[PDB]
Formats: C-alpha cells, structure tokens, sequence
C-alpha cells in the first residue's frame, strides 16, 4: 500500500540521515581523525547528508503520489541538486578510491602525495564538477535542447515533472557522473586486489615453508548494485525510445539512494578505528 | 579579555602554527630505522655511501630514513629500546661467519621479536659477512654441526635461489642461518610484523636499495591491514 | 677472600631482616580496619592539551600549579597553561629521543635529557630560549631528572649511576653510586634534603644529597622499578615497578608497609605520585590508563580511563588541586 | 629480596651428571620466564637453558641440546637442570638467571654482565 | 683486587643499614594515619572543591 511504501522510505532516508550524521560529526569532532582521507570521507558523508535532507524527502512525494507537488522551478531546482550531490557522492567515492590507491601502490611517497592541499583540490571537484555540469546543463535547458517535441510529449503523457534525458545529454551525463568515476574505482579496485592478494600469498607461502575479497566486494557490489542498474537504464531509454515504466525508473532511483545511505556503513563503520572511536563517545 | 590575555592567546596560536609547519617539514616523506647487531657485525658498515646515539640519513628514491645506531649506552637493553616503539623497521645485523655468538644474535631475535613493545616493528635481517661463511665453510675447520646438531636433519629449500658462484654446501649453511632466523620470526607473529631476510656482503652497494624495498613492503602491508585488505 | 666477605654480607641482611620483623608490630592495613572507606573518587578530564605531534615521553607540573613542561620524541618541550591551554614556550629538542624533563621550583629553568646522555638546561625567562648548560658525563641515558635550585640539578642516570651536578661550574659536584641496575626514576623529599629512586634492580635507596652515600636500601619489588615519589610526610614514598604493584615503604621503619596490585592488573606501572593529603596514590599503567588508590586501605578508589596509548608520565600540583597525565596518544588531560 | 641461591654442581669426570638446582625467593617464581646463562672462565656469559612460564616451550642452546634438560617446579620455588653425559668444554660458572619482567615471554636482557636478577652462581668443574 | 673493594663497600653500606633507629610499624602507621586525617579536607582531590574555587572549570 502507498502508506507502507512511503513507510519504506522514509525509513530509508532516516537511515542515511543518521548515519550520515554520526559520520560527520565523528570526523568534526575526534581530533585523531583528521586524517586527509577522513576528511574525504567527511566531504562524502556531507554529500550523502545533504542528499538526504534536501533531495529525498521531495522525491518521495514524487514517488509515492506520482505526481509532483510542489512548483515548476523548484521541480527543476530539485532536479539540479539531485543530479549534484548524486555526482558529487560517486566523484567523491572514486576520490576515495585514488587515495587507497596511492596508499597502498606508493606507501612511502604517499603522504608526500595526498596532503591536505591535493584532498581540498578533490573535495572542491566533486562538489563545483558536479554543480556546473549538473546546473548549468538543466536550467540553461540542455537536457533536451536538440531533441524537443518528444521531451514535451513525455512530459505532457504523464507525470507532474520527470527527468527527462536526450540521447547526447544521456550519453553525457552517463559519461560524466557514473561511467569515468565508475571505471576509475574499478580499475584502482582491481590493481589493489591484485596487490592484496599477492601480498597475502607471499605471507602464507613463507608460513608454510582473502579478507580483502571481502572488503572489495563489500565496497564495489554496493556501488554498482546501487547504481550501474540506474544508469544503464537512463542509458537505454533514449536510444529504446522511452519504453520502460516509471516504476522501474522508482526503484532505480531509490537505489541510487541507497547507496548513499550505505555509503557512511561501508566507508566510516566498515573500519575498526571508526568503530572503536565511535565507542568513545558512545 | 586583557591586553596580557590577547597577547598570550596570540602567542600561543603562533606556538601551534610554528609546531604545525615544523611538523609536516619533518615528519612527511621520512622513515625512521633502529639499527641493531653487534660489534663484530657490519653494523656500522651496512650502507657503504651517504654516512651518544649515532645517526645516519640516506635517501634512495625521494624517501628520508633516519637510520639510528645506539652504541653508547650500557649492556642492559631492555629499557632504552622502548623508545624506538614506532621505527618503521629494525635493521638487525648477523655475523654469519663466526657461530659462537650466532646463538645470543638468536636470543637478540626473539627477545625483540616477542617483546610488547617492538611487537609491531618489522625487521629488515641482513645476514652479513657471507664471504666470511663462504671461506669457513669452505675451509671446513669449523663445522656448523657442532654449534648446532639440527643442521643434520635439515635440508636446503626448494625455493632457494643459487647464486651464479656457489657451492652447495655455502647455500645450505646461509640458508640454515636465514631458517633458523625465520622460525623465531615465524613462531610468534601477529601479523602485525615480518622478518625480511636479505643475505649481504661488506663490499654490497644494494642494501639501501634493498631497505627502501623491504620498508616499501613493509608500509604496504600496514596500509593494506589498516585498510582491511589484509 | 670473598667467601668470607660473602658470609659476613649474609650475616648482616640476616641481621636487617630479623630487625625489620622485629620492628613489624602491625601493618597498617591491619590497623586501619576500622577507617571508613573514602568511596569512589571520580575524575572528569577539565583541559585536554593536545599539540604534541608524537609520543609524550615525561612532564613536570610548576611550583605554582599553573605550568606544566611536557617532553616528546617529536622534538618539542613544550610549556603549557593549563589554565589557558596556551602554550607559553615551545623549546626545540636538539636530540629527539628526550627521555625526562623538569621544572625548576623558582620557574626560572626548564631540564631536558634522554639517549643524548645530556641534562640540557634552558632559560625559560631569557632576556632576549638557548641552551644554558649541557651537563655531560653520564654514560648511559637520563631518565628523570629534578631540581633542588637554579644552581643544583640531581639527574638520574642508565648508567647505574645517578649524580648532582652544579650547573653553572658543569660536572657532578656528588655522584650516588650503589645501584646495580639502571636508575628510573628520582623523587626529591619535601625538606629536600633527602632523595629516593627505584632502579632495574628492584631496589630503592635513600640517600643523602650533601653527604653523599646511601643512607637506606629497599628492596621489596620483584621486577623493575619505574617511579617513585615521596609521601607528602616526607618519611615514606611509594614505588611502581613493572610487576604490575605499588608499594608503599615508609623511611622509619626500613621496610615495606603496604601492597598496591591485584590480579585483575597486570601492567606495570610507568608512573606514580601521591595526592596533597597523601591519602590517594595516584598510579599510570601500561594499560592505557590510570588507576587511583588509597594509601591507608590499600584499596583501589577510582580509574582514570580516557587515554588512547600507554600513559608515560603523571604529576600532582604542590596545591593538588588537579593531576596532567601525559600519555603516548601526544595528549597531556588534566583530571580534577 | 629477589635472591637466587644455587646448589649442586662441582667436580666430576666426563660423561658424568650432575643434576643443579637453585632456590628462588622474593618472587612468584611461576610468573617468570627461567633461564640457565653460563660463564666459561676467560669467554662471555653463555645462554645455555631455557623454559617457559609453565614450562610448555623449552629451548636448548645448540651445543647442549639433548644432553642437557631443564624442569620448573612452580610449588618447590627451584628451578631444574640435568646435565647428563657431561663434556670437558662444560667447566663454567651456571647462573639460573629468571628475566625481568612476568606475564611475558620476551627476556630481552639475561646475559649481560650485570644482570640484577641472576643468581650467585655454581662453579661446575669436568676434566 | 677490586672484587675485595666492592664487597667491604657492600658490607659498610650494609652495617649502616643495620644500624638504623627502626621505629615501630605500628608507630609509622599512626604517623601516616595522622598525616591523613590532618591533610583530610585540606587535599582537593580527596574533598572535592566547589566550582567556583576550582580554578580548572
Ligand atoms: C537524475 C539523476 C542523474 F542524471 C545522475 C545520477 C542520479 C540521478 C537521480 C535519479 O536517481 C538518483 N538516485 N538520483
């Protein structure tokens, strides 16, 4: 029933607020964590928080009623902040990313490499990137500029206000918030297992003489279970001509707000010196 | 609210911004080595270029290290090394060629090894004097039976590398010293910590090298165990 | 020859521990059964001072109870506020691996020392702070060092030697042999007149700063002893080792009096001092905290949990009004 | 005091036994790591012996093993050392020297010349 | 002969010890006792001052 469902995500945004919530103020607030990657996973849980806080809440309206309730600008104003902070989220995750990346293939020159300098240039990207791709591309109206009589079809067949994406647009933001960010965390994932394992194989042969699996499948099935789906449905549509259900398209996106809401676990509680300093305080 | 209270407040915020520079100018980009062994060991001749508490900086690509040689204090050990509780690693060094004190550079071993707290300190072993080994064995007036009777069950492993230039019982003698090292470094290991064997010579250039590889190796692994991959 | 200078050895502790028997009427814990507990005393930690970028090795409360000189491998010997948190000094460490510091009584001077083997000597209120003295001759590492004036420095030494040194002429006006293991720790008594230390040797002697030799020798511990400070009476100190036990000797009586361990702890203690009244004995272990007793019931009253690494140092204001525990965590709390 | 006495020892002929015990005082002998360092007249102080806290792991230094044993009575506060088929190259002085710190299996420092904890010593002499 | 040396020092360091005026332990208990109870409301961290006095608030 549209009352449990609504109860479903609900449930879903308190849970990313919180969880969010006890991210940042454990980064703010625990002098010990001031690390530079703590601080990327601050900017990240910040990401998430206002995410949750500022884009969730009305697309459950959006969800739950099918129709939007709210004003015609601040349908385009809450599509411009859903598509930033989902970009800043995954720029934020593959920053992430190339920072483990540094820290494990370049262990001695790596705080020498990823200071506090280089980590604010990465936090200023995922969060101006983002807004100017993400802004400037729906309000000076590019998401269909070249493709018109279909866009005002589909929003004149049904719905109060959808996010409508052509074929160059689709591509483009594809290519630009899950694609490059995406393939970035796979390949500086897939080099860290290899490195992993190998390391974890030279230990056990001199013994003699895989909870990495478990951590990188944590972190990279929960990134793509939550968004490659999404996006290779936005994909599609242009190039299918519009055909899947706005159902469909529901799920998608509240999967790709579960990510978020599972970004603070797999990132921040996942580690023991986040659970333990947690403890501290709680 | 004060003039002396304004004035003290400013001159503690200089304070901490003046730790704060001289923090990160120090700190980033060096490791710091605890040098070990004894006296008849290369223990001051381990790394042949760029030469109380001695002390030694060298940089191989980039890297600092501070390669720190107590040499000053009393024989009693066991409260001085406390301090050397975050060194990156421990450059002990053997003299393979004379077996008499081999057994107390054992003990040495394992008493760092097993101790709290240089429990999460690596150690890089260089077995030295291995042209000093190679002319007593093959002198063969001391046997190394004698000092150790488990060298006649054992048996050269299979993984061993020969050298271009060496005679089979050379190999097994160096590698029975570097097993017999290994089974105390493998005994009581929390992983927090491994042995790096690394067989060198009086005359060899390649041992910063071989440090800067094995201290690579070494913060590698940290990273990865903080990091949960291993 | 020695045979026979062995047997008379024998003969005379044969003699000091038939008269300590003797002397031991009663033990105290045996005559306070009737004392109402003191309760649980708590402590909240009012001025957390962090700044130091790496372990924290020793401090010294001020004789005023407002400043506190801490001491850490990164180099730095900072002089805190603790009423502001404001760091008034920041003297840079020539050699990284200090090992103890000290605050002269006047506040005038600020001591330094570790596996340099120097006491370094700073002018904490200069003119113009440089490096006053580099006392020098000791030829195992400093581990505490106090001072009886400006002019007058007793620094504990590695090699089982500990000696007074006059600053201004620069060698050892007295050295205080007798120890067969290396010196821990210093306690200056409150007269200043007399001074104990526990060693490597599990043993702690009294001697007497002007004449010169050990006046008495404690030997009650099982392992190695790493603090020690008087009781505020001056005629008794309390002593941890790395045994995991306090224990508390009085002067008079030439032998122990109390036993502060459990079998729950098995730590050893880094660092010990006694309260204003004496009656709390205020002890840091290896176990990431500090635990709080009670010198008249032997019964262990309060804990100080809250530092994230081992606790390395630990001191009481002359007023006892708050203690600073400097830990390994690079952070020094003040618990009143 | 942490006193360690040493009894037993003395003159014998190679190939003899001649089992050396030392009593132990001023400490709760089985919360300490044992050790049986010996000094040969005219070489350094030689680690001959070991045990552990229970007395599980036992080490022998290489030119004793086999032909020695040692054995921890925790009640008897004497720690236990049978030399049997003795060698001429044994005539030393035995210290049944404990290592400073209990709860641990590290004894960083025993065979230093002035050890605090060790014994008097046992002067076993074989020709 | 230093070994002789260092043992008569062990023994005069030893004789001194003996002949030391041990008072009682139970006299140094009460003097400790008495200690206490005169320093009782005088140490703040065994009688805990009011935050006003507190300079450490
Ligand atoms: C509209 C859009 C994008 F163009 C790119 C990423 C994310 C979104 C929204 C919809 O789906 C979710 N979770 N956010």
């Amino acid at each position: 029933v549209r009352a449990s469902l609504y109860s479903l995500m609900v449930l879903i945004i308190l849970t990313t607020l919180v969880g969010n919530l006890i991210v940042i103020v454990s980064i703010s607030h625990f002098k010990q964590l001031h690390t530079p990657t703590n601080w990327l996973i601050h900017s990240m849980a910040t990401v998430d928080f206002l995410l949750g806080c500022l884009v969730m809440p009305y697309s459950m309206v959006r969800s739950a009623e099918h129709c939007w309730y709210f004003g015609e600008v601040f349908c385009k104003i809450h599509t411009s902040t859903d598509i930033m902070l989902s970009s800043a989220s995954i720029f934020h995750l593959s920053f992430i990313s190339i920072d483990r990346y540094y820290a494990v293939c370049d262990p001695l020159r790596y705080k020498a490499k990823m200071n506090i300098l280089v980590i604010c240039v990465m936090i200023f990207i995922s969060w101006s990137v983002p807004a100017v791709f993400a802004f400037g591309m729906i309000f000076l109206e590019l998401n269909f500029k070249g493709a018109e009589e279909i866009y005002y079809k589909h929003v004149h067949c049904r719905g109060g206000c959808s996010v409508f994406f052509s074929k160059i647009s689709g591509v483009l933001t594809f290519m630009t918030s899950f694609y490059i960010p995406g393939s970035i965390m796979l390949c500086v994932y897939y080099r860290i297992y290899l490195i992993a394992k190998e390391q974890a194989r030279l230990i056990s042969d001199a013994n003699q003489k895989r909870k990495a699996v478990k951590t990188l499948g944590i972190v990279m099935g929960v990134f793509l279970i939550c968004w490659c789906p999404f996006f290779i449905c936005t994909v599609m549509d242009p190039f299918l001509h519009y055909i899947i259900p706005p159902t469909l398209n529901d799920v998608l996106i509240w999967f790709g707000y579960l990510n978020s809401t599972f970004n603070p676990m797999v990132y921040a509680f996942f580690y023991p010196w986040f659970r333990k300093a947690l403890k501290m305080m709680l | 609210v004060s003039a002396e209270d304004k004035a003290a407040a400013e001159r503690s915020k200089m304070i901490d911004k003046n730790l704060r520079e001289d923090g990160e100018k120090a700190a980033a980009a060096t490791h710091r080595l605890l040098l070990l062994g004894a006296d008849n060991s290369g223990k001051s001749t381990i790394v042949k270029q760029m030469r109380g508490i001695f002390e030694t900086k060298f940089q191989v690509d980039k890297v600092n290290f501070h390669m720190f040689d107590v040499g000053a204090q009393r024989d009693e050990r066991r409260k001085w090394i406390q301090c050397f509780n975050d060194v990156t690693a421990i450059i002990f060094v053997v003299d393979s060629s004379d077996y008499n004190r081999l057994q107390e550079a054992l003990n040495d071993f394992k008493s760092i090894w097993n101790n709290r707290w240089l429990r999460t300190i690596s150690v890089i072993l260089f077995l030295n004097k291995q042209d000093l080994l190679a002319e007593k064995v093959l002198a063969g007036k001391s046997k190394i039976e004698d000092y150790f009777p488990e060298f006649a069950r054992y048996t050269t492993p299979e993984d061993a590398t020969p050298e271009p230039g060496e005679d089979p019982r050379v190999t097994r003698a160096k590698y029975f010293i570097r097993d017999e090292f290994l089974r105390i470094s493998t005994a009581s290991g929390d992983g927090r910590h491994y042995c790096y064997p690394h067989f060198t010579c009086s005359v060899d250039t390649e041992n910063a090298r071989r440090i800067f590889n094995d201290c690579r190796d070494i913060i590698q692994r940290m990273h990865l165990r903080q990091y949960e991959l291993l | 020859e020695l045979d026979q200078l062995r047997q008379e050895a024998e003969q005379l502790k044969n003699q000091i521990r038939d008269a300590r028997k003797a002397c031991a009427d009663a033990t105290l814990s045996q005559i306070t059964n009737n004392i109402d507990p003191v309760g649980r005393i708590q402590m909240r930690t009012r001025r957390t001072l962090r700044g130091h970028l790496a372990k924290i090795y020793a401090m010294h409360w001020g004789t005023d109870s407002r400043l506190l000189v801490s001491a850490s491998q990164d180099g730095k010997l900072i002089i805190w506020d603790s009423y502001t948190t404001n760091k008034v000094h920041a003297i840079p460490l020539r050699s990284s691996w200090v090992m103890t510091c000290a605050y002269a009584p006047s506040g005038n001077y600020v001591a330094c020392g570790g596996l340099d083997n120097i006491c370094s000597i700073y002018n904490l209120k200069t003119r113009e702070v440089r490096v006053s003295r580099e006392l020098a001759g000791h030829t195992g590492y400093l581990s505490c060092c106090r001072f009886l004036d400006d002019n007058q420095i007793v620094t504990s030494s590695g090699d089982t030697t500990c000696a007074l040194w006059d600053i201004e002429t620069g060698q050892q006006t007295t050295t205080f042999t007798g120890h067969t293991g290396d010196v821990m720790s210093l306690s200056l008594a409150p007269d200043t007149r007399l001074f104990v230390s526990g060693a490597c040797d599990a043993s702690a002697k009294l001697w007497d700063v002007r004449e010169g030799m050990c006046r008495q020798t404690f030997t009650g511990h099982e392992s190695d002893i790493n603090a020690i400070c008087f009781f505020p009476n001056g005629n008794a100190f309390a002593t941890g080792s790395d045994d995991a036990t306090c224990r508390l000797f009085d002067l008079r009586a030439d032998q122990e009096l109390m036993t502060y361990s459990h079998d729950n702890i098995i730590c050893g203690i880094t660092s010990v001092s006694f309260s204003k009244s004496g009656r709390l004995l205020l002890a840091g272990y290896d176990d990431f905290n500090c635990n709080v007793w009670d010198a008249l019931k032997a019964d262990r009253a309060g804990v100080l949990a809250g530092h994230d690494n081992r606790v390395s140092c630990l001191g009481v204001t002359d007023d006892g009004m708050a203690v600073a525990t400097g830990s390994w965590d690079s952070f020094l709390k003040i618990w009143n | 005091q942490v006193q360690l006495q040493e009894s037993g020892g003395g003159l014998v002929q190679p190939g003899g036994s001649l089992r050396l015990s030392c009593a132990a005082s001023g400490f709760t002998f089985s919360n300490y790591k044992m050790n049986w360092v010996r000094q040969a007249p005219g070489k350094g102080l030689e680690w001959v012996s070991d045990i552990s806290q229970s007395g599980a792991s036992i080490s022998y230094t290489g030119s004793v093993k086999g032909r020695f044993t040692i054995s921890r009575d925790n009640a008897k506060n004497t720690l236990y050392l049978q030399m049997n088929s003795l060698k001429p190259e044994d005539t030393a002085v035995y210290y049944c020297a404990r290592c400073p710190a209990p709860f641990t299996r590290d004894c960083f420092d025993v065979t230093s010349t002035t050890y605090a904890y060790r014994g008097q010593g046992t002067q076993v002499t074989v020709s | 002969t230093a070994s002789i040396a260092q043992a008569r020092k062990l023994v005069e360091q030893l004789k001194m010890e003996a002949n030391i005026d041990r008072i009682k332990v139970s006299k140094a208990a009460a003097d400790l006792m008495a200690y206490c109870e005169a320093h009782a409301k005088e140490d703040p961290l065994l009688t805990p001052v009011p935050a006003s006095e507190n300079p450490f608030r």
